[PDB]
């Protein structure tokens, strides 16, 4: 196993060492490369590259001859060029850094699996604990060795990953390692936690599992004591944009686009589910109460974080509270969807979560739709789960209220709520809401400034520019899926429940009213005087035409000066007692 | 021939069309009304150039889905859009040269370089102030 891989690594190392590049691993490489260059550039005249390209085929033939003859001398069947690659490896990823990073990740995954197996063997006899049940002899020492190993791998991986990301900005190392080697899909780069709490509250980070046994139960709002910041994750952001990636590809011919992750959804706290799931790997179909406790914990924590961070952002207590209620409603809807697995995001978190849920609910041969139905009815069943989560969210929001010393908002105060719309509609309406808010802020700021609003106009136009492609995207997606009674629908979602041949009609008739937490969550008027924003998308509207000349003149001036800056910068980038 | 059998494939959707005074380019079924406020840059002329700007953007965006493009019908549609984009780019270059002629007092090379680096500076940064990469250069 892993033999022809080593052959490829060695061949790449020789190829990149025979000619002068960033190689200094040996006691010296510069001496050998300098001697090679001096020998080459005396008869051949660069010429080193031509000589290497000439001899590469012979070298590959030589290694093929070597493997063929070594298996010939072996008593087994004589092999041939059947080794991985009849040709030398291609130049797409011949960089030393890429290969070294890949091999480092592969061996890290293999050793992590080995440590997991060792822990499972040595800590299988919480359960069968011998005692404050922290003393075990072998289990504790093994997970401590794992702790130190992770401690050093933290800085190692940090350095290697930051170097790779700087070299190839626009990609991700974690996804590359996941796709190259399927041996570690359970890997979650959280093992290298930076927070001190994740190092002291979690004695072993990702392995606060079986090596540590406490069986701490969640404490409801009636309990004065809390989880004492068991999963005190970082607060979410408020000024970050959407994402066009992480969408499942049904096929290359279709390649559906125009769907974007809302800013609130992509900032979600779901850290604590992974370690508890790893701990409860054993005990299938009997630890679902622990899963319920953990999801109540995470829902309460995220609701408290959202209310703590969003409420101060805006002194309009009424509409800010209504918007926060709508946001937590949408968060609950998304949580319910991911409980039933009816979302489109396919990151390392959601993929692992859905795999675990499928292997838990699916006994031996239940169909995918059967598993969807089973998890849906289990979520709707009462012991309802979507009443326990609602009470947990209410507990979190009330904790936020008593921390902020305010009143209980009327919104979300109802103990029961109806079935929500498909997540695409919710994303579209919240996108319209945030676009309206941003437009009202930016246009008002630009009008207030004006003589000096050129910077304000630049901010307004660079905020407006990305919105055109967004609008085109979801308009095109809506025009291809609207009014389909689940027979010819693109997905399993029951479409055709919106009576709107066009998106403009539904956005006009949808939330042109109160911004409260019940169904309708928008408050926008005097914008068209609702449909004029398209004419504002391109720079021909009457409202913008007042400042258009000044804005384009200052934009051209900035273009010229920044052009001068960038060209001079790229010219400058040539290089006892 | 293949135009009707290929438009229904809803894969290309070349919305922009440049069609005499300035060779106006129309993004979609929206009329163009020049709001003049005013031999250098003046009046609605710059507005025309402004329109071209958005076209330029989607042109780059075009390549995106065309990077997702990959039998006989596919090849025919591929050549068809190649010809369309070629003629549209030629017309846009010609009307840009006309704009430059009316803007004698930025040469389709420095300006396009600035725009394609503005793409980079806007995708991640905002940030058009510092150049301290030294590895991404």
């Amino acid at each position: 196993k892993g033999f022809c891989h080593a052959v490829q690594r060695s061949f790449i190392d020789y190829k990149n060492m025979i000619l002068g590049t960033s190689v200094n691993i040996y006691e010296h490489i510069g001496k050998l490369q300098e001697d090679i260059k001096k020998i080459i550039e005396k008869g051949t005249p660069e010429n080193v590259n031509a000589w290497w390209k000439g001899i590469e085929r012979e070298m590959w033939d030589a290694v093929r001859c070597a493997i063929t003859k070594i298996n010939k001398k072996n008593n087994n069947s004589i092999f041939n060029g059947d080794e991985c690659g009849v040709s030398p490896p291609t130049g797409n990823d011949e960089d030393q850094s890429v290969s070294w990073f890949k091999e480092w990740g592969e061996q890290f995954c293999i050793e992590r699996l080995r440590y997991e197996q060792n822990i499972r063997e040595a800590c299988t006899i919480c359960i069968n604990s011998k005692s404050g049940d922290k003393i075990q002899g072998a289990c504790k020492r093994k997970c401590e060795k794992y702790k130190k190993y992770i401690s050093e791998k933290k800085q190692e991986w940090d350095k290697q990953k930051t170097k790779y990301e700087n070299k190839y900005v626009g990609k991700s190392a974690s996804d590359l390692l996941k796709e190259n080697y399927p041996e570690c899909i359970s890997a979650n780069f959280f093992i290298f936690n930076d927070n001190i709490e994740y190092k002291t509250y979690y004695p072993y980070g990702d392995y606060s599992s079986i090596c540590s046994c406490e069986q701490v139960k969640y404490y409801k709002y009636n309990n004065a004591e809390k989880k004492n910041n068991k999963s005190l994750c970082y607060e979410k952001d408020n000024d970050m944009t959407w994402s066009k990636k992480y969408i499942k590809k049904l096929e290359n011919g279709r390649s559906l686009e125009g769907v974007y992750v809302p800013p609130r959804r992509q900032q979600l706290c779901l850290y604590e589910l992974f370690p508890i799931i790893i701990k409860n790997e054993e005990g299938m179909e009997k630890a679902k109460e622990e899963l319920l406790e953990t999801l109540q914990i995470v829902a309460e924590r995220e609701a408290y974080y959202l209310w703590k961070q969003y409420n101060p952002t805006g002194k309009g207590i009424d509409d800010a509270n209504k918007k926060a209620c709508c946001a937590i409603r949408g968060s609950f809807y998304d949580l319910e969807d991911i409980i039933k697995g009816n979302d489109l995001v396919h990151d390392e978190y959601t993929k692992y979560i859905d795999s675990k849920l499928n292997e838990i609910f699916g006994s031996s041969n239940t169909n995918d739709i059967d598993t969807k139905r089973a998890r849906t009815d289990w979520w709707e069943n009462e012991t309802t789960i979507r009443q326990l989560v609602w009470d947990a969210m209410q507990s979190g929001v009330r904790y936020a209220v008593e921390e902020k010393n305010e009143n209980f908002p009327l919104c979300m105060g109802v103990e029961h709520i109806g079935i929500a719309k498909p997540q695409f509609i919710r994303w579209l309406e919240e996108w319209t809401n945030e676009f309206c808010e941003k437009y009202t802020k930016y246009f008002e700021d630009m009008k207030s400034k004006c003589i000096e609003c050129k910077k304000a106009c630049a901010n307004y136009t660079n905020w407006l520019n990305p919105k055109r492609i967004e609008w085109n995207g979801m308009s095109n997606y809506y025009n291809k899926i609207y009014r389909k009674s689940n027979k010819e629908s693109e997905d399993g979602k029951d479409y055709s429940m919106i009576m709107a041949p066009t998106v403009i009609d539904y956005l006009n008739k949808r939330c042109h009213g109160e911004i409260n937490g019940n169904y309708i969550c928008c408050s926008c008027k005097n914008i068209g005087a609702l449909d004029l924003m398209n004419e504002v998308l391109n720079k021909m509207d009457k409202k913008y035409s007042a400042h258009k000349m000044k804005c384009t003149e200052v934009y051209l001036e900035h273009v010229e000066e920044q052009l001068n800056e960038i060209d001079n910068a790229i010219k400058d980038y040539k290089l006892g007692c | 021939t293949n135009e009707e059998t290929c438009d229904d494939r809803k894969e290309y959707m070349n919305q922009w069309s440049c069609g005499d005074n300035y060779e106006l380019c129309k993004y979609n079924g929206v009329d163009v009304k020049p709001t003049t406020v005013r031999s250098k840059l003046d009046g609605n002329d710059v507005t025309f150039f402004n329109l071209f700007e958005q076209w330029n953007k989607e042109i780059q965006y075009q390549i995106e889905q065309y990077m997702t493009n990959a039998c006989k019908e596919k090849c025919k549609c591929y050549k068809l859009w190649i010809e369309k984009i070629n003629d549209q780019w030629g017309k846009q270059k010609d009307n840009y040269n006309k704009f430059r002629s009316k803007q004698i007092y930025v040469s389709l090379s420095n300006f396009l370089f600035f725009s394609c680096w503005e793409e980079y500076i806007q995708k991640y940064f905002n940030s058009k102030i510092k150049n301290i990469g030294s590895d991404t250069f």
